[PDB]
DNA sequence: TTAGCTCGAATCGAGCTAT
DNA sequence: ATAGCTCGATTCGAGCTAA
């Protein structure tokens, strides 16, 4: 038939089709990006809801392994004994001043890394706050990890501007944030036409490529990155 | 019209084995039939993040963290013996016949008429400039990919097996004999010679290819690599496999046939930057750049529609590429 | 002479002169806009940057009490008496289930605001800081009383952009931020002739408007809105 | 505009082998090359506790039972004979060349970009700071990590094998040579020369090095540790596993390559520590920090931006420093 | 099988330690001699 | 919701200016 | 840093189809 399009997946169908049994059959490969991930040999009485909940539990798993490994890590306010967990926030980055620490009783209020070798200062309440109010991590955080480094900077001299691909992290429907195209241009005041030709394919003529303010505030009303 | 046919599988001349690569002592390189095999053990390694941050762990709390927690990893290591200071790495290779005839093809018309374009090349030039390459990157060590770049003195000998026995045999010094040149040369002229008649399909050519170089006393050697499944935790991961057969290590065939296939000094680039590996669309996986992009019409399959279909012959240099896609076989074909 | 402009303010001359004692005068009118604030008879002799330090006072004034009278409300964290502050927090907008709240010895930590009609919250620390990452006021978030609640809305339907004068607010060298336009413009990524066209006035050749994206990220990055 | 590559592999210079232990006597190193090996074995250790507790650990009734209850398991040693008292540790280096051309690179004009760059600093100031540090680093025993601390006397001796015989020896007193000022002594500047002329690629060269440690009789030596499982029983625990090829306790080539890389005295920080190990964000395992954070400009991937992209060439002792991690090599480039 | 120097007695290697380098509470000559002899064996002193 | 496409109008970057 | 310009290329909105 024709590729089914899951966000960044792609699960295109062979040109050529086989006998499996005594019906026929195409075999479904599923990629992400350039990366193949899987090949099915899926019988050409499918339908693309089908071929689609073949591949949604190897989806599902992709999704699981990225989150677990770009989540976010985690900040730890212990009392003085440094035992008993009184809050925990998820931070985008570390605090500068954190050094090898072991909580004293000289103050009453410790934040700690949730490494084992722990990092951590003597901090405030007020201290406490200021640092998760600015260092906090946005719930779709994760997501970050799987785009590169030189379109999240929000250095405009080394930014570059998203591919559709890239695009495709977290605009679609089949995307990692499940909000629509629509969606996506209503959070920025765009039109959705307009927002579409951001996330066209490359067969197409009208492309445009989304600016450092649009791209970044859509980062940020999305939940994945200076949302806190 | 004659269109080109569905499926154009090819089977592969220059057929290699998988090279097993063993270790002993120079100047008793010549009976070096019971050299005792490289084997492939395991070691642990410990080190810090030396890869570019992500502009997220440029944090300077996050680096620190990251070192007082470094990655642990146990990887497959070959070396030499600390006694043993030659590696000895021997394989056979077998030259085929029929290299224009394909193992499947959809149309008797197109098969014909490629068939008889092949069929008029080696008529107008026969194997005999593929042979003479092909000879070179036999005669340099080339299959010794990491094995030759610090090795001190390294040599290789090609004997012809005939009946199980010694036909006729070669020994060229691989470092005298560059990576770079196909220069002439009366043994390297013998060995094409014989290559050209394997290939013509007037003989049969099994070839046993024996190379020796000077790594050093105790130094690591590279064999092939496997794939990670990484199915196991993170400080004992098994972040590298080596490549062995039974016990010994080895280097993979399609390794082998790559490097005797780095013939292509004809892309439209400069050939200074050295011979590449016949391949469609004259793909580096190193460079990451095509040489012969199908936007010029230079690669493997306009050049084969065009010479075929619609009978536009390229130039010999590009008509020797062709053919030695051909050699080196392929799933062809459109689909 | 000329009509100094100090951000959103505009000191004009008058058009007439004055002979005060022997030497030449002109009398000097603040504007805020179309408010009038102050007339003030000077001498020609007199520098712009002379003007501008003779102004500078009211305006410092100005900005005083737009910062008093548009300070975001102060939530207070106290114990189990309602004695003891632990932590303060601005933010831009008070926590959802506020009810007027007397603390007690049930629930150890309790979220009560400044006003001394105290509503408040039974919280722990956790919630608490994902109440203060929530809810948090950016340092200028006094300046968003000075504009328009049609401009700092994140509806795009009812979203205005902003005029020259409400943009001179947030940027400019006389701005109540203190940025530059090309300052600003890096932070947008964007040229500094393209954010000039956005703070030209009364130049109706090749004069802008702002984008909804560009305004809110320009917001986001200045300290004014969205920095919770 | 020149943009960096995405792939940007480079191979290591220096490459050292795997250091075998052996031992004997003092005054008989001149014919010990029939020493017996150091041979790695078990005993049994027991311990009590003697870590931090989490204030809950602390009740002396919790304290008492986790006493009568102590940690049983093995450990793997490696000592000295009782009637030995010099530890032998002989490994051999070899010296590549080539070390401004990466093994992967994607784009042609960074490629060329950085050879012009690396040539230009060549011709300015070649290797011979860098080869001096080294030829330190090679003469007293910093490759002989804990074996070093209390031996009373160290003697270190390098060969050049050229033919597989030693053409030019070298003998050192690894002690006289200290761990932190790179000085400047004939022997020392001769073999600089010849690490010169390997980094450069003028020639071939291998080094042997031998390395003595007068320590005592019976006493422990320190080869590298390896990875446990952890998986056994908690009485037959393996708690400590020491690294052996053939029953001969051995130190890890790594672990010898980033001893002798331990030439960066040029590192923002003050000199209180010494030279480290010439790594990019110039981590350090034991102190758990990073000299050189990208934050304060200095790392190498900063520095190497400013001299390569856009001709902001560094200070001569940065210079240093970059080539020095070029011939380290890694996996530099957006992964 | 006991523990004379309990930590509950302030008495233990890790207590004086932390009151002498951190808080700069000199212990008794005795104390410090007994912190000394505790660094002269070595360890594995510091939990995460 | 996906996936596009014209068509005139407004915007964008990078050149210059002026004060 | 302010203030403003031109000019060709890119973006933008509101129609529309196509599914």
């Amino acid at each position: 038939m024709n590729a089914i399009h899951i966000g960044p997946f792609s699960i295109t169908p062979a040109a050529r089709g086989l006998h499996y049994g005594g019906l026929p059959h195409h075999q479904w490969t599923l990629y992400y990006g350039p990366r193949e991930m899987a090949i099915k040999t899926l019988p050409d009485s499918y339908t693309s809801s089908e071929v689609r909940d073949e591949f949604s539990d190897i989806i599902a798993e992709f999704v699981i392994d990225a989150r677990h490994r770009y989540a976010p890590d985690v900040l730890e306010l212990v009392n003085s004994d440094g035992d008993a967990v009184l809050a925990r926030v998820a931070v985008s980055r570390l605090p500068e001043a954190l050094s090898g620490c072991i909580p004293d009783d000289r103050f009453p209020y410790w934040l700690l890394t949730a490494s084992r070798p722990r990092l951590g200062l003597p901090v405030t309440l007020n201290e406490y706050t200021a640092l998760a109010v600015e260092l906090s991590a946005p719930p779709l955080a994760w997501i970050t990890g799987l785009l590169p480094g030189e379109v999240l900077t929000h250095d405009a001299e080394e930014w570059r501007p998203p591919t559709s691909w890239e695009l495709r992290h977290v605009v679609g429907e089949g995307s990692f944030t499940g909000v629509s195209g629509a969606a996506a241009a209503a959070l920025l005041g765009m039109s959705a036409t307009n927002f579409r030709k951001y996330t066209a394919g490359d067969s197409a003529a009208n492309r445009q490529k989304i600016s450092f303010a649009a791209w970044h505030y859509l980062l940020d009303r999305l939940g994945v990155k200076r949302a806190s | 019209i004659l269109s080109t046919a569905s499926v154009l599988a090819f089977e592969r001349k220059l057929d290699p084995s998988d090279a097993l690569m063993s270790a002993g002592a120079w100047a008793q390189r010549d009976a070096s039939q019971e050299w005792p095999a490289v084997t492939v053990r395991e070691k642990s390694v410990r080190g810090t993040i030396s890869n570019r941050l992500k502009t997220k762990d440029r944090d300077p709390a996050k680096l620190d963290a990251s070192i007082q927690s470094p990655n642990l990893q146990t990887v497959d290591v070959a070396n030499l013996p600390s006694d043993a200071d030659t590696l000895k790495v021997r394989f056979t290779l077998r030259v085929l016949g029929g290299a224009g005839t394909p193992s499947a093809c959809n149309d008797a018309a197109y098969r014909d008429k490629l068939l008889q374009t092949v069929a008029t090349y080696v008529n107008d030039q026969g194997f005999a400039e593929l042979a003479r390459r092909y000879a070179h990157n036999l005669a340099n060590a080339r299959f010794l990919w990491r094995n030759r770049v610090g090795a001190e003195a390294v040599e290789v000998r090609i004997n012809h097996i005939r009946q199980g026995e010694v036909a006729r045999a070669w020994r060229f010094d691989a470092l005298a004999i560059g990576l770079r040149d196909f220069k002439a040369d009366a043994e390297l002229d013998a060995l094409a010679e014989l290559i050209a008649s394997g290939l013509s399909g007037s003989g049969h050519v099994l070839l046993e290819v024996v190379a020796f170089a000077r790594i050093g006393d105790g130094q690591e050697v590279f064999p092939s690599q496997e794939l990670i499944l990484d199915k196991g935790d993170k400080k004992g991961q098994k972040s590298k496999t080596l490549y062995s057969v039974r016990d010994a290590a080895a280097i993979h065939s399609q390794k082998i046939g790559n490097a005797l296939r780095t013939i292509d000094t004809w892309y439209p680039d400069e050939d200074g930057l050295g011979p590449i590996a016949v391949e469609p669309y004259g793909s580096v996986t190193s460079q990451g750049k095509a040489y012969r992009q199908p936007k010029q019409k230079l690669d493997f399959y306009t050049l084969l529609d065009n010479w075929v279909l619609r009978d536009e012959a390229p130039a010999v240099e590009q008509q020797h590429y062709v053919i030695a896609n051909l050699i080196r076989g392929g799933v062809f074909g459109e689909a």
